[PDB]
Order: C-alpha cells, then structure tokens, then sequence
C-alpha cells in the first residue's frame, strides 16, 4: 500500500533515480572489466 | 591492486543486475497500480454529474 | 392492494401503496417473489425484487405482509439448510424435484410435519416472565438442547399455565401469558426481524479463548471468543479449507455457518464434510451437523438472500447467545454481501462514494461487528455466551488499498492478512507477522500461562524471529549474503520452517490440520530454543554450514513433527516433543565445540 | 403503439403496460424487414427493449409493433449433438432445424438442481502441465487466464482434439463411466479463430458429439452476451437426459465483458470501477451457477472458460471478479511461450481449491495430492531462486539451490512441453515427477510424510 | 422536412421527425451541413452535426437525404483524392479554389460529369440475375479493368432491360431488374452503407501466397493476405516511409491508402509522390496512383469523416474482394481512429470507459478486422480475392498502455515491430524476431512448400539463429571472447548474414524495390548451407579464422545477392546461389582437409 | 464540545475534550447527500466536508477570561494508512501541525510507536518559553 | 491565424505565427462548462481537447499558390514538468516534431537553454537546401 491521489510525481523521480543508476554503473562496470583484462595477461607472464 | 581488482568488479557486476532486474520494474508496477485507481476517481464523478 | 406501475430491471415499482416501513416484506404478483420496500416515491413504493424474473405481468396485485423482513427462532432450525429468505432446502428438494429454488414459488420457513419434546423450565406458574427467560427447552442433539425456548424480547407478565410435560407441536400453543388482558398464547416458535438486533443485559469484555485448532492462527497472533477477524482475499486464501477446520475444532456450542453467494460447490463440501468427520467429545446423530445449522446461498439465487444472509446468521448467533452459549459465527464472505450494495446503488440510480462502492457500506458494516462479542445473557436466570465474527473479504480491484477491504480494516479487531508469494508456493492460510495483528493477544496470553503454557514468552520470540528475518531478506536478494553474519543467516533458516511447517495447515491427515492449544506450545518451544542455541554456538565458535550439517536429522524429525497426531503422551503433550528438548542440548555441546 | 425514439441500443417503446418482463415483442420495419427484441425495462405506458438483430435504423412512426405474447425460452432438445449453430440458433451452415422437446427460459436458472455433493472423480486430458498441478473434478470450474501474445485459442484447442481419446481410458480406471460432449461457444471471436475450432472437431471425429455456437464481433453486442447462455441451457438439457459430462468452453470472457460494458454506459444505472458494469459481477454469476451433477447423478457440467487480458494485469475488474467466483484458475505466461515451450501453461500461481476432492484412490494415487504440494513449492521457490541467482552470482547461490536451479529447468523442458498430439496418463506424470524430485535430499523433502518418501523418492 | 427546436453546442436536436431513422445522413439548414442522427427522444432527433454550425438558426429546415452515412462505389475511383465520407478532393480544389472544403460547400461523392465507355458481362433481356453476378466491367486501368459492374447486393430478380455496349452518364441508366414490380433503375455507382459488411459466399482461413516484395516480412515469419497486423508508430519512426514502399513494392490488384486522421504533410507525399514513382509490374499512366484510391483525412477534417475513414476504405476493398480481386488496405493509423470516438462521446455526454476510453471500443475494432480477410468472391462465378490489413497504432495516452494499442494485439494474429535505431541505421522496414510473431506462419509455410521451394524447414532454422545469437552477444560484453568456441562464433556470422541480406534494405537497387519468392528463398538456403558445413568442419579440425580467409569470395558473393539480379539462373530463381552449394561443398573440403 | 466551552467560560477551568473517531465522523456526512440537492465532490466526498469539520473544531482556543482554554484532540485512523486520503488531508491543513503513528514501529515491537519525521507542530517554539 | 491567412493567400507573404500560451487556451476550454450537459475526459480535460487543438492547427501550413505560408509555433508551458501531462500528449502527435526546452540548463545559467537531447524535427532534411 502506497498513497494514491498524486504519488505520481514522486514515483516518477524513483524511475529517473534508478534509470541513472544503470547506465553510470554500467560505464563504470564496462571501464573495471576492460582494465581487469589487461591485468590478466601481463600478471599470467 | 589485481586481488583488489578483482573483489570490486564483482561487487560492481552485482549492483547492476540488482537494480535492473528488481528495482526500475517495482517502480513501474507500483506506478501503474495508483494510475489505475486514480483516473476513476477523476471519471466517475463527471458520471455522477450527469446523472 | 397494489398495483404493479412497472418493472424495469429487478427494480420493480407499484403504484396504491399504503403502509410501507422501509424494509416492510411484500410479496409481488401471484408469483409471490421476495422483495422489500426500499423507496418511496409519492404514493408509489419502490421495491427491489430480488428474485429472478422472466414472466411478470405488471398490473397485478402486490401484498404486504405487514411487517419486516424476519427470521423464526424456536426449534428444529438446527441441522437445516435454509436460504437466507428462509426456505427449508432440504424441504425443497422434496417437492419441486429441484435442489435449488425455482422461482414464482415460496413456501413456509420451518417444517410444520414434526413434533417436538417439551420439557419444562424454571418459571412455573405465577412466576414472573420478562424476555429471554428460559422458558422450555427442545432437544435437538444428542448432549445438549439446541433450543432452549424463550419468551421473545419485549414481552412481559406472569404466566397463568404452563402445559405439562410432553411432546407437542410447534405450530401447537403451550402458554398463556397474562399482561393487560389476554396478552395472547405462545408457541414454541417466535418471529424476530433480522434488521433489530436482540437485546442484551449487558455486555461482558473476552476473555475466553477461540481455540482455532490451527497453529499459524494460535501461535501467531490469537483469536478469542467474543473476537471480530478479517481476512483479505485473492484467491489463494483457502477460506473453505480453513472456514471447514473452524465448525469441526472450535469448542462452541453451536456454529453457524453462513453463505453469503458462494460456488455453490464449496457449501456443497462443508454440508457432506460435516457427517463424515467426528465430534470432539462423542456423539452422532450425523456429527459436527448436529451442532451446525447452515445458510447456504450461490451467486446467481435471490439477491434478497444474499444480502439477507450475514443478518439472519447473527440474529441465529444472538439467539443462541441469550440462551447462554458459545457461538462460532463464520461469514464466507462479506465482501460479495458489499457488492450486493454496489449493485443496488447501481440499480436505484443513485450515486455512490468511492469506486461504485456506497458510502452506507460502512456504517452497515459496522453495525454488524458490534452485535457479535460476549455477553452475559438476555433474561432474569443470567448466563454466558458467545458471537465471534469471523469474515472473509476480497479485492476487485487488485489493490488492498478498495473500500471494502478498508472499511473492514478500520472496525476489525484481528487482522490475518494474505502474502500471495507463500500462498503461490502454498501455505494456507499465509501470513507474516507484518500484514497481521490481535490487539486481544496481551489479555489472551495470560490466560493461556495459567492453562500451562510458556505462551507470553513465546508470542514476544515468534514475532521477533519473523521481523528480523524480514529486513535481512531484502538484504540478501540485491547486495548478496556475504555482508550479513552466520547469527542472521540462521536467522533467515529457523524462520524458514517455521513457514513451511506452520502456515501449511491443507494437509491429508486431520493431524496436519488439527493443533490442538498444547501441540502448537510444544512446537514454538522446541523450535525457539533451537535459535537461542544457535545463535550462541556460532557466538562462541561455530558456522551456519556446520551447525546445519550437524543436527541434520534431528532438524527433519521437527519438521516431520507436525504430522504424527496429537492424543499421546500426557494429551497432546508428547514424549517426543520432550526427548526433543534433550536431544537440542546435546547437540549443542557438539555444535560449539 | 409506435416508437417513440432509440438511444443507442436501447429503444424506447410507446406501447402499453399488458407484457410480461423479458415478453418477446417483433419490430415492423418498413425496410422489409422484421427485428427481434425483448422487453429491458417496461414503464408507465411505454417499455425499454434491447434487439438482437440490428443497434440502429429505427425509425418513429414508420415503424410500428406486435406483440408476440411469448417470453424468450430456447428449445432445448438433446439430438442436437452435430448440429452447428450460430449465436442465436440460426444455421449458418445448414445444420437441422431446431425444433423441440422443451423450453427453458434463460435467466441462469431453468431447473438449478446444481450440486450438493460435491465432484470427486477425476478428468483427464492428459496435459500433466494441467492435470497434476490442477486436478479437475467432474463439475468444478477452472478458467485459463492467459494474455495477449498468447495462443490462448491453441491451448483451448489442445483440449478439445485431445479429450474424446483420453476419456474410454480413464472409464475402465473409474475417472468415467459414461460418455463426453463437448459444448463450445464461441463469442466475439474472427472468422479465423472460428474455424479453428470447427477444424478441431472434424479432426478428431467428434463433430457429432460437440454442440458449436459462433458468434462474431461484427454481429450485434446484444446478440453477444445471449451467446453464451444458449449453450448453456442446451448443455444442462444433455446432461440431464442423457447422463454426459458437458465439458463446456466459454471463450472469451473479455468480449463478453465489453458487451454488458456498452449495456451499462448506455444505462441509467451509473457503472463500477474503471467504467466496467457496477453487476459485472452478476453477469458473469449467471454462468458459473450452471456447474455440477444434474439429478439423476451421473451427468454433469463442468466448465473452462478462457480469458485473455486485454490489458496484461490480474489488477483489471476482469481477472479479478472471474477468480473469485470459480474454484482456482490455470495460468498461461507470456515468458515460456517465447522461449519455445508449448503449451506455455506456468505452474507458479497456478491453483486448485478442489485439487482434495477432485483426487481419490479408485481411479487416481492418493500420492497425487502429495507430490503436487511439492511441485507447486519447488517450482515456486526454484523460479524466484533463479531471478535471484541473476543479482547476486555464485556468492549467495549454496549447493542445495544449485539443485533447485537443475529442477527448474528439466521441470519447464519436460512436463510443461509436450506436443498438440501427445497424451499422457496420470500415473506417468508421479513417475516422472518423483525423478526430478529425487536429487533432493531427504530433509529437503519435508511437506510430504516419511511413509511416503521413503517407498517412492 | 423536419425543423429545427434547438442548438446547442455542436449538436443540433429537431422536431417533426415522424420517419427518422437512426443511421440517417441529413442536411440541416439551408447551410447544408452534413450531420447524422445519434438518438431520437420523441418526435425530437439528435444530431451531431460535424462542419461548423456557425451561421445556423431555429425554425429552420431539415432536409434528408433519405438513407444512411454511405459511400457510393462507382468507376472513376483510381486516381482520385477523397475524404472519408467520400467527395472528391480534387474537384473542390478547382472549383472553390481553395485545397480543402470549408463550411456549406458540398458536392456529390463522385464526378458526375464523367462518363464511361460501359462493356456487357454476361446477362441478357430476361434472363435471372442474383448478387455479385458480373453484369459488365469498366476499364480504368490499362492492366485490369477495376470497376467490374456487379448487380447491386439485396437485389436480384430478372432484367427487363440491359443497355447495350456504348458510353453512359453515372445519372443515365443502363439496368432495370424486374423484383416485385419495377425494383429501380440501377446506374454504374451503386451505394452502400460504412457500417454494413458486405455479404459474401463464404470466408476462409487466411493462407493466399502473395508478396507485398519486402522480403523481410515473408522471410522472419510469413506475410499473409487476409491478414491482420499491427505495427508500432511513434510518429517518427519511419513508418510512413515503409507504408509508400509497402504500397509500391505490393504486386496486389490494388491499394487503398487511409490516412485516418494524419498530420496531412504526410498525406501530401503520397499525393505528389506515387504518380513519379513507377510499377514494379510494369504500367504508365500515372503509375502508383492508377492501382490507388486514395482516402485522405487530415486530423483536423471533421470528427465524423475521420471515423468513417477506415470504414469506408474497408467497404471499397470487400466490394473489389467480391469482384475477384486482391486489394491490401493500409491504414494510420487507427490511434488516429480512437482518439475522434472519445471526441463524439464527449460532444454527446455519453459516457466513455477504461482510461477514459469509449465503452463502444473492443466491440468496434474487433468489427472492423474481421471484414478483413480471404474469402471466396460473391456471385456465382465463384472467384478468390483477399484483404489484407495492416493497421498503425501508437500511445494514445503517451504510453503503449493505452486501451486502443493493447486490445488490437488480442485480435491480431501479427505483429511486427518497428524501431527508431533500425530506421535511422537505414533498414526500413525494422522487425526483429524479439518484437514480433506470427501465428498464421503454419499455414503459410505450408503453402510454399507445395511450390518448389523448402520454406517451412528454412524459417524454422532462421528465427532459432537469430535467437541463439542474442544469447552469444551477452557473453561477448560480461567474459569476453576468451570463453566462446569457433561453432559460437560462426552462429554469430550467420546471423549478421541473415539480418544483413533481409532486414536491412532502402531501395538500394530495383532489386530491393522488387523481390520475388525465389530470391528470398535462395538468400536463406545459401546462409543455413554453410552454418552446417562450417560447424561440421571445426568440429572436424578447423578454426573460424581459417574458414574466413578461405570462403573469401564465395561469402563477399551472398552478402552482395540484393544488388544483383535473381534472373542470372533462369529469369527470378538466382544463379549466383545455385552455383554457390557447388562450390561451399569444394571449399569444406578444402577447409577439413 | 457546547458542554467544554460551558465549563471553559463561564467557571474559567482547563477542559480537554478528546474526541474520537473522526473517521466515523467523517462517513456519516458522506452517506448523506445521496438524495440531498447538494452535490459531492473529489472522492465522492462532499465539497463542504471542509466545512463540517470547521464547526467541530471552532470549540478550541482560550475563551475570554483568559484563565480558561478549551484544548482539543482529534483522534483519527486512516482507514486507508495513506495521508493523502481526504479524510487527513483536510484536517491538516485546519489544524497547525500533525503527529505521526506509525506501522512500522508497531512490527517491531513498539509502544507507544510514534514516528517524529514527518510531524511537526508550527506554533510550537512561539507558545513555549 | 485568420488575418495571417488573408495576407499569406493574397500578397503571398511567409508568416511566422507564435501563439503563447496553449496552456491557457486549453484552461479555457475545460472552464467552460458549468450548465452544459457535455462531459469531460481525463484531468478534468476534455474528451474533445482534441478536436479544440485541431482548431487552432487547421490554419498553419501552405497557402493555395505556395511562395507564402503560414507558419506556426504553438508555445506550451507543462505546469508540473509532466510530459504524460494531457496538453503535450495530444498536440504531440498531431505536431511534426516537438522542441523540449529543459529547467537544468537554465540552471547552469546558459541561456536560451533548449536541451536538444530529445528536441526533434522530423522533416530536417525537407527544409534545407
């Protein structure tokens, strides 16, 4: 149960909170990943 | 800094998937059950109106 | 007589009205359909009549009973299945050659072909009467008398002959009663409109318990006699399941079992389920339907007995309740009673409140919550008794937030909420202990210290157990398992079979369904000072993998626990249970150490 | 007298006060052609008639009426089986003429000597997706509540071509005793969808023992919501006669819904909740009291209507009063059908309340009931364990859940999928759900007694 | 006639109406705007009248037309510019010299000036003539001959006069039939009513193979003629673009375009457009536009024309369909179409529904797809034409929860995405296997079977290599190439070729603007030829990048297919993959070896 | 509230007046006008449900004398537990503040459970001293 | 928009139209109603809100003869920063394009501080040479 007349307004901002989340997060994931491979072969030799 | 390295992308790879899957679809639910109720409030009273 | 002006619809108006209360009984046509006065409207009188119509010629006579819309309260009314309009199913088998009612008909409410056993009372001649006074009783069961007679509410003097002792008809008079002449004679039966509740003397506050027979319902927040409960819907409540274990284990007196416009095929399963099962103190005279009396309403029969359902079902509670006994009121389900409103908002035109759903809702709603509750009894004798209200409620709106679920929220004083994720892997009925409450569970938990039981102590553990497990469950699922401990990793797997075993109550035994008071002590027990034992273990040097790998088959045995029947050791009490406790200890020392 | 005026499909009448309710009155029309109608709503000297044939083109005093003096009753008859029907009891393709042995008037209760014994034999279609998890007695109601981009017609079908073969195998087990027929109708369904289902019943070679109504979209809303009630009395006829199950397929419930909506807009009675009928919920009863053992107790009408949400949600008026009124629903998910199964019918919400009753011991295991508690738990826990295991990785994933994400998918690749022609039996269906269960240890196994466990793992 | 009572707002109500009907077209005032009676209360009739009655007063008269909301099909309907009630366009553009029709000019639904060089079918003086018999023909095309006069349906009877071979007026006569007395006289156009189906011998079961020469639509899940479809919008997506192709590119008898209630920049593209475009089944006399019959409604046209618009477009198909052609109809978009029914309710005060909806919606769509389809033709020849649909839709609240987007998927067995990404990446159109489904594909494939070409074991093979590799592609960005295999990598390459060689196009060539059913039969053989080989092989001892450097130019020569004739072989099935098996064979040799 | 404003004038005395259910209060007045000409409003609530509750809430503040006070709590239950019902929202607004109970403390195993974060009273700091 | 079209059409002039604000016309619109038996739709908007836009539209595009035209810029204010918000939604779709103009921007202090992340024209191509 959620209040009902006008949540809208602060739900919405939820989505755009979140939505920000996945694409930063995932620019900062994809950037650590492409490091880590680098890592792997110099520490292999 | 490998180890370390190592530890911190899968809590970084976690918290992706975490707010993909779980988070924006309960905001859109949540969202989309209020909506419901609401525009009938709106309608039903022009209804009562008329009548 | 009236004259019928038009039809339109179940609203059918007539005009040449006279008289006319606003739930005056009239009977439409020749047909004789059930309707009530609803309106007026300048001379003419609105009615809603509520039973099927494909052949009703307007411009026939419309005839007034002259009173309310009533029930019969005297004998025999016990081990019957009537409609909530009054017509003896089972009557109505044997004539229309039909199970259900057909319209255009309508018969007398009680059967008239039986006699019955007067034995006398403890008012003889020239002792003063006032109403509820036990005049008689009728013998009905086999242990009890069903029927204790009483004189009617608001009738009064001093009786100038009792008729002896012996058998004589109901529609037969037995009684004078003197007061300003010839006040009139009396009959085993009275009538009483089911819209005026039944006088009381006084109001008594609970303090007994409804033993519920479940353990999820004792265990985790408990109802008492004298007790209000709602319960949400969506179907996957089990309200028959669990409506059909509150006739068979609550140890009232009498049960009245009402529906309220049903399948039709779940009051069809609790009828034939009755005689099947057993008493749980002896007797026969078909079982648990010797102490249950049915109002037994489907969808698409006479709205007018629908609605009419939960009133006459209380008025039978309150009857019995000034007789001196324990009622079990079971209302399935009080949300389609809602509709009904809705419907005839809908019918009359008028405009409703808040999604369709009328305003009159409420107020209605609660009027009815407060004619349950214990009592002291109605008369001069003085006795004890009992109405506890127990109703189902649903969504139509796919929301918890609808009026009908909210307007019960409001009155309700016991709250067993419905967590559809548990009920999806089945665990009827299901609930945590954050959609639920009994604001009765304080008094009731003294009580129940007193009986035996370590209770309080529990009741305060239970809920602790549920609500940890709550927060660290969120936990768990987005950020992963590796921040919590091995105290809240337990914490997370004691609640965990906790719901598997309690919640789950379907069952294929009637010791997988049954739990008794002491059974469901013995369970929480054993089951929370496994958690103190190992929350302490990890403490001092132990892992949750590890503790788990080594009670092992002793965790299977509490969980298999709940299946072996309860009547062995001291009662229900079992020596089982007791080893139990032992075994717990020893493991413990291993488990640290 | 003459027609005073028509708002929408509501036709004001001037006409006097002598008809009965629901008195069939014909419309004279100066086109050439005669209309059909009864009587809604009578009034001081003028009535309120819904017609079956047409919504518009009345006029006001070139149009005049007779009254037929005759409420609206179906003459039912029983060698009726074979013979097609539209959505009136018309020949569309020159079935026999209808005549009559009875009439029963339609108001969803002609006789009503619906059950008060419970059903307790058991069905078969040999769908184990349906039968284990959901066990259908011999006059419970169960719908299928599916959503769009689904081929909810596909599945309605599989029952349909595949009942009539199962059947004479659960009459030697006693599941059966007597024969089946199969009622369809159809309501506000395309031509396409239409002969699909005719296609089905030739295929098979019971078009002979299948009653079918179709009614289309295009033909009027108030000929729509007649349509499924027609069958209906037809269907109770049969049972009552000639002692068969009537297996009836209402379908779909949505379009019937979206008729009593325009009658309800169209009304002077303000509607419910999101514009949907304030006695949606008494349209939709009328149907649902017509299921169980007719007197005589050895026919019986047992019912599965199909629903599609129109709108994806069990939050929508539809779903919502059509679960509450039946016993349990079968569930259909957009997720396995994209994948490749078939049927898609998901088992995680999927719900029996007569599952008890419906399992005995004389044609069925009593293990039936205990090993679907465990499925229905397993399946329930291993599908959020999965959504579950995609969040965290490995580092909240223990072993015993690595075992339940092993049951999970040989659960949705074997007992779900199973071909538009393939037929199973139930004692199949425990044996294979008893190997799955298997790689479970014995403690994980608690929801089911050890007598049981330990014969069978 | 009648006159007028009252005006208020845009509806007009008027008295003396003892003969309107409800469907009834009339002409109120002496401004002759166009209205239509929507209820009659009494002798009082409701009009909604839908050209602005700015101008109009009480007393006034009221003058009908004398049927319904029709639309006359006539000859002279290809190259021609109508609104959806049907005046002609282009004669108002001349005549008032002003592009559209304002208020209080109107002109008859057809030119009336033009006349006809009329042939004889196959009839005769007294001979008995039925329904959708062919009683002449009128050419208008130089490739068919488009208006086939067919005897008016709900008419039959024996022909007292048949005019011979020669040139007519519309006005003038050429048939009496002879029905109960002198039925009428009978001229080319014949009227018929928006909201009536036309009768037909029977409907079947959508399966008729033709292109629309998009080879994408045929080639992910089979392209059906009489069937429905909905696509996507957005409004700039690009689907206006793939509806002018789709128009082209068909090899169907005819188009009809319905731009329901468009922007109207959109609806004059295809004006300018389609007569510089030419046939890709060769004609001259302006092109596109010979084969079209346009029907243009800007969203600003009158609320009435604009809901009659997909309607009226629907009713010259059917009527072609009967006459033994196939037509496909193509409408945007029927969002367009919803939006103006909320407009009248509102107008009215008639109460609308879900989401504030119209109540009269599902029932509305559903009628209008199921005029849509394969039928065998009316009259007693006995012919096969189709109709197939394809309707827009898009948010019509701003989400695709809208009720008008959500209830078309339900009736519709097609569905094809669209994409902004793929649109401005340059594949027009953009379907994607993830988007979309197709439950008509059985039959279809079925049907191509027959032919010569192995279709149904093809696609089954194409959705599955489309779908795997989506898979393969999330790997790809989480591990990385380090833990793929050379059989993962080649799935990857077959699927690039797939989507590469279908989806992608934008009329590279005359090649891509046109394409028969070989080609793209050709196209998937070559791409499934390989992936088995190609696995085979480095499960035999090779590498991905080996298999790369040596099929060089062998898989330069498949990607490159859509520039190149398929007429290389024979004359539509292509060379250049015939020979193609021969040498993937030689090169698997090679690549084991 | 006549009786506390009696007690409040006339004898200069301190008279609290606690008066419970607001809710219930609330619904009666919605069950009327259901055949009065007067119309209801937003949520089927009449438009002068406003106004109702402003007579009950008039019998509150020091009365002259100014030794005496009449000092009022309304007590109402969300029936809904949002406090964007009309029921709470209306009330809020007449009065200079609100107190919060809430459900969560409740779970916990909390009494009395009382959340502060969204209650404040906006006359506070001036009263006291 | 009618005197623009006399001197588009007859001394064939380009016209640029600018009409602020849509969000007070479309007020209007829904105001009016009080005694009228015509109901609205969603927010209180009407179900003709469509029809009324349609109005103001119909006069904007090429004139008969076509070197003048009329040329028109709606200007519409979102009062709460609601693009689900009924005005936008229903003119969105009959525009050929839309131009967001967004608060952020303003912030930074740039001005003017049109965002043209989502801004669009869909015939871009069409109008240059």
């Amino acid at each position: 149960v959620f209040p009902t007349r006008m949540t809208l307004g602060l739900m919405k901002t939820k989505l755009k909170g979140a939505n920000q989340g996945y694409s930063l997060l995932k620019r900062k994931s994809e950037a650590l990943t492409k490091r880590f491979r680098d890592i792997t072969k110099r520490i292999d030799d | 800094a490998f180890i370390i390295l190592d530890e911190v992308i899968k809590v970084t790879n976690r918290r992706v998937n975490a707010i993909e899957h779980v988070i924006i679809p309960r905001t859109e639910n949540t969202i989309a059950y209020i909506n419901s109720e609401l525009d009938e409030l709106d309608r039903e009273e022009f209804y009562r109106l008329k009548k | 007589y009236g004259a019928i002006y038009s039809v339109s619809g179940p609203v059918v108006i007539a005009e040449n009205m006279i008289g006319c209360a606003m739930y005056e009984l009239v009977k439409v046509g020749h047909d004789n359909l059930v309707g009530e006065v609803i309106r007026i409207d300048g001379d003419k009188a609105t009615i809603q009549v509520y039973e099927e119509t494909a052949g009703l010629t307007v411009g026939d006579p419309v005839l007034r009973t002259g009173k309310p819309l009533s029930v019969e309260l005297g004998p025999g009314l016990m081990e019957t299945i009537y409609d909530g309009i009054q017509r003896p199913l089972k009557a109505i088998k044997e004539e229309s050659q039909s199970i259900y009612i057909p319209r255009g008909i309508d018969t007398p409410a009680l059967d008239r072909t039986i006699k019955w056993q007067f034995t006398p009372g403890k008012f003889q001649v020239g002792d003063h009467i006032s109403g509820g006074d036990i005049y008689g009783s009728v013998f009905e069961n086999s242990l009890i008398s069903s029927h204790k007679i009483l004189l009617p509410p608001r009738s009064r003097g001093t009786i100038t002959w009792i008729a002896p002792a012996g058998e004589y008809t109901l529609d037969e008079k037995i009684l004078e009663v003197e007061f300003d002449g010839k006040k009139s004679d009396f009959t085993l039966y009275h009538t009483w409109p089911v819209r005026v509740p039944r006088p009381v003397t006084e109001k008594l506050s609970a303090d007994y318990p409804l033993l519920t027979g479940q353990r999820v319902l004792d265990a985790l927040f408990p109802c008492v006699q004298g007790g209000t409960t709602c319960i949400p819907g969506a179907f996957g409540c089990g309200k028959t399941v669990i409506s059909q274990s509150l006739s068979k284990y609550s140890n009232s007196d009498a049960i009245i079992y009402v529906g309220c416009g049903e399948r039709g095929n779940e009051m069809a399963e609790v009828l034939m389920e009755f005689p099947e099962l057993y008493t749980e103190m002896s007797g026969t005279k078909e079982p648990i339907m010797k102490r249950t009396t049915l109002v037994a309403n489907t969808s698409n029969m006479p709205v007018a007995a629908r609605e009419a359902s939960i009133y006459t079902g209380i008025t039978l509670a309150e009857y019995f309740r000034d007789q001196g006994k324990n009622v079990s009121m079971i209302a399935d389900s009080s949300s389609r009673w809602a509709e009904a409103l809705r419907e005839i908002s809908g019918r009359l035109g008028e405009m409703p409140a808040d999604q369709g759903f009328p305003a009159y809702l409420g107020a209605k709603l609660a009027s009815f919550y407060e004619r349950a509750g214990k009592a002291v009894a109605l008369g001069s004798p003085d006795r004890t008794g009992s109405v506890s209200i127990v109703a189902a409620v649903s969504p139509a709106g796919g929301d918890f937030s609808d009026p009908v679920t909210t307007a019960t929220l409001g009155i309700t004083q016991v709250f067993w909420g419905l967590d559809k994720k548990l009920a999806q892997r089945k665990h009827f009925p299901s609930i945590n202990t954050s959609v639920s409450y009994s604001k009765y569970t304080n008094v009731l938990n003294k009580f129940y210290d007193s009986n035996y039981p370590e209770f309080p102590v529990l009741r305060d553990r239970m809920k602790e157990i549920l609500s940890n497990a709550e927060e660290l469950e969120q936990v768990v699922q987005l950020v992963g398992k590796s921040a919590l401990s091995d105290s809240d990793k337990i914490t997370l797997d004691v609640a965990t079979l906790i719901k598997e075993d309690f919640l789950q109550q379907n069952g294929y035994s009637t010791y997988d369904a049954f739990c008794p008071i002491w059974k469901t002590f013995d369970m929480m027990r054993a089951f929370i000072s496994y958690h103190d034992e190992a929350q302490k273990a990890v403490a001092n040097g132990a892992n949750w993998s590890k503790l788990a790998d080594s009670t092992g088959d002793v965790k299977h045995a509490v969980s298999s626990s709940k299946f072996f029947e309860p009547s062995r050791g001291e009662k229900e009490v079992h020596g089982e249970f007791e080893k139990l406790l032992s075994t717990m200890q020893e493991r413990f020392a291993e488990s640290t150490d | 007298n003459t027609v005073s005026g028509v708002n929408g499909p509501l036709v004001i009448l001037e006409k006097v006060k002598f008809p009965r309710y629901n008195e069939i009155v014909n419309l004279t029309l100066p086109d050439g052609t005669v209309r059909q109608g009864q009587v809604l709503e009578i009034r001081g000297d003028r009535a309120i008639v819904q017609v079956f044939e047409g919504t518009s083109g009345i006029d006001v005093k070139k149009t005049t009426v007779e009254f037929t003096g005759e409420s609206l009753r179906i003459p039912v008859s029983e060698d009726m089986l074979g013979r097609i029907f539209d959505g009136s009891g018309r020949p569309i393709d020159n079935g026999p003429k209808v005549f009559a042995e009875d009439y029963l008037d339609i108001n969803g209760s002609p006789i009503n000597p619906y059950a008060r014994i419970y059903p307790e034999e058991m069905i078969s279609t040999g769908v184990s997706a349906i039968d284990t998890m959901n066990s259908i007695a011999r006059g419970q109601k169960i719908p299928i509540f599916s959503a769009s981009g689904l081929p909810h017609n596909e599945i309605a079908a599989q029952i349909c071509r595949q009942a009539g073969l199962v059947r004479p195998t659960k009459d030697v087990h006693d599941g059966h005793e007597e024969n089946f027929s199969i009622v369809f109708a159809a309501m506000g369904v395309n031509l396409e969808t239409a002969r699909f289902f005719k296609q089905d019943f030739e295929e098979n070679g019971s078009l002979e023992r299948t009653s079918l109504f179709l009614n289309l979209a295009n033909d009027p809303t108030i000929e729509r919501i007649i349509t499924p009630r027609l069958a209906l009395t037809t269907a109770e006829y049969l049972a009552y006669q000639t002692e068969r199950h009537v297996l009836t397929i209402l379908t779909d419930m949505s379009s019937y819904a979206d008729a009593l909506r325009e009658v309800s807009a169209a009304r002077e009675e303000v509607p419910g909740r999101r514009g949907y009928p304030g006695y949606m919920y008494t349209d939709l009863s009328t149907i649902y009291e017509r299921a169980g053992r007719v007197e005589g107790r050895n026919g019986s009408i047992t019912q599965i209507p199909i629903l599609t949400m129109p709108n994806d949600d069990i939050t929508h008026p539809i779903p919502d009063l059509t679960g509450y009124i039946t016993e349990g629903q079968i569930f259909v998910d957009r997720q396995l059908h994209n994948k490749g199964i078939y049927p898609p019918i998901n088992v995680l919400p999927s719900l029996s309340r007569l599952m008890k009753s419906a399992i005995g011991e004389g044609m069925t295991r009593k293990d039936h009931g205990d090993v679907s508690n465990q499925l229905y738990a397993k399946y329930a826990i291993g599908k959020d364990a999965a959504a579950m295991k995609a969040v965290v990785g490995e580092e909240a994933l223990s072993i015993e859940d690595k075992l339940s994400l092993e049951f999970l998918e040989k659960f949705e690749k074997t007992f779900i999928t199973q071909g538009a022609y393939e037929d199973r039996t139930v004692f199949e269906s425990l044996d294979q759900a008893w190997s799955l269960l298997r790689i479970y240890p014995k403690e994980m196994l608690n929801r089911i007694s050890p007598k049981i466990l330990d014969e069978f793992y």
